[PDB]
């Protein structure tokens, strides 16, 4: 059985992660491709050179919670869609996190977060498939354990990449 | 865009 | 004492 | 008898509430006293002009609570401490709170928040005690429910006072 | 200054 | 005969203009296109409720001019090119100007600006010209004066339009 | 976007 | 005969200059103790461990400057009035410029600036001084050339000095 | 303070 503790696409794109630097990274994008909108946080400093935008989430309660499992569901651009095939742009993004007994608000310090793993993705979506209204949606799950302390915190790293985040979901099993 | 016809959300 | 500055 | 959900004086100082404007308004000060740190916020724009500084709170887990019950100590500066603090200096800040299910992290939306009273200091600070190690600290109790919801925030609205929120402390009886 | 002898905090 | 004091195509984005809310609203972009290095000011909140988003240049030297031209280059897509395109979306965008003896800096009071006129396009480019790489550029020309103080400043205010400004240009008569 | 292949500068 | 180029004390406090980081750091500050208020820059985050603040002046057209003369007024704090005064606080501060021949508006590189000086004071203010209205002010002054470019900026770091700047003034001889 | 009775200006 699955216990969700955090779900962003299940909420309407109200969470309002925390973003490194302040007005320069992610952003929090819609879209209404039915009805009902669908909301993300989208990054893609391509050709501005190196970057180091980080989005934390909240303060998610561990619970009894062991081991976590982070489901990742995102699309990534081909860096040959932009001028220069590389150097300015990059097709992955760092997953970080970092435990905490209190919530520490908006304290963030890049000191603290743990490197999970690299997400790449299965499939990057090309210009023609972009230009078109269809995209390739990737979903990259990772785990980790043991936890100990009261709750945690997951960060998410670009590094010059064009990169959509559409849904993120840790859950642990029983 | 990151994602076809995406506005910044509130 | 005083300082230049190339 | 008393279950507290909140204790800003016993977090050491650490706990990255949200202020807005961004960067201006309140700030988190620190005061060594006879190596004791004391932790508090602080603003005191008093000359500035129009002044509308909000401090909000994380979020609170309600839990089995019902009616909460809100303690704060503070100081306010005599108003006629400072020459052309006419207009621009007040002597009292207000207190706000909302309800929610979800964490909405850094999503501050001011229009949502419910105002509980206006928070008039028993005492305040002449020069003549400031001067002196002598600042006179005023405690404030309110009371707010029935609360509904799996969280609430609470949000502190300075006017244009020289207000150091020493502490804050939500309970309820049991 | 609001509370004397005061400085901010990380 | 025309004795330019301010031209922002020539300075490759190097101008980094002043942008107001801090973190929203304007933004400077960049257009590579066939190794054309082309650099912009521009928004597309279009959606998102109402907006009041400004965009101030550097402090520019009046020097003997008293009647300066400003000459402004700009795109401005089609409301109806977006879902929720009532009330959300406008198509157009406003020139304020300030007359100042000395570079106020970064000091920018929005309530200082006198209204030049509303800059409406001739040609608000549709999606399918959006699409096909043939956007339309609009050329609009003011004029303003007796400016009788050392310097001035321009204001560009967008109220809810999808905007960019590829040129703006100032000069005098002589 | 406001211009086509437009991404933010420096 | 001196031509002032820029001069701080002359503005009443107008200028609006930049400063690194967007937040914290150094602040415009006044001192009303008289009819005519006097105007400041002044910086104090004494206990926080290594600071990195930097205030950054407006656009100064060189002009017919072959060098120029730099003079400021400032004051400093013993550290040894502050709880474990030294490792928490410096008793100095450096001296940047950065020459440009056009106006760079917010666009600030830190990489850009030349250090001309560290600055000491001959004079620091003890607490006994300060806590009566009696501040030791001193005044330092250098030279820098030649500059080639149309303009320059000028650059103040902070490292957890208690600094207050009250004066700068830049020049030429005739 | 690094300035005595100094209040932060507009």
């Amino acid at each position: 059985k699955e216990v969700v503790l955090l779900d962003f696409a299940a909420a309407g794109g109200e969470l309002g992660w925390l973003t490194h630097p302040y007005g320069k990274g992610w952003d929090l994008m819609q879209n209404i491709m039915n009805d009902m909108p669908i909301y993300m946080y989208s990054v893609c400093n391509v050709m501005s050179g190196d970057q180091d935008n980080w989005l934390r989430t909240n303060w998610v309660y561990r619970g009894e919670a062991e081991r976590i499992f982070i489901e990742l569901k995102f699309t990534v651009r081909d860096c040959n869609s932009f001028p220069g095939g590389a150097s300015s742009c990059k097709e992955t993004f760092n997953l970080y996190y970092a435990e905490s007994d209190l919530d520490y608000g908006t304290n963030f310090q890049k000191r603290l977060f743990t490197k999970i793993d690299t997400i790449a993705p299965d499939e990057i979506t090309v210009s023609s498939d972009f230009e078109a209204r269809h995209v390739k949606l990737n979903v990259e799950e990772r785990s980790v354990g043991p936890l100990t302390r009261k709750g945690f915190y997951l960060a998410f790293q670009d590094i010059g990449a064009c990169v959509a985040l559409l849904s993120v979901r840790v859950y642990y099993k029983k | 865009s990151a994602y076809p016809d995406s506005v910044p959300f509130r | 004492a005083h300082h230049h500055h190339a």
